[PDB]
């Protein structure tokens, strides 16, 4: 189990937790 | 940055959410 | 960009958002 | 289940967090 969030997995972690807010990138 | 904190290391929900917006 | 969370990516999405709480699995 | 909701489809933070504990 990888607990690192790199690349496309970081982007998604951010599409997930950032919701209505959006995120840069 | 977000790469050192969340990729190289492990970050929390609270840490990641502070990269939002 | 994949917005699906399947397999090891779901497990991690849950290690991330569930925090102190834990999760089954 | 969590697989239909989050893998087959797209789920939100709120939905996923309801699978916690």
């Amino acid at each position: 189990v990888n607990q690192h969030l790199c690349g496309s997995h970081l982007v998604e972690a951010l599409y997930l937790v950032c919701g209505e807010r959006g995120f840069f990138p | 940055g977000i790469v050192e904190q969340c990729c190289t290391s492990i970050c929390s929900l609270y840490q990641l959410e502070n990269y939002c917006n």
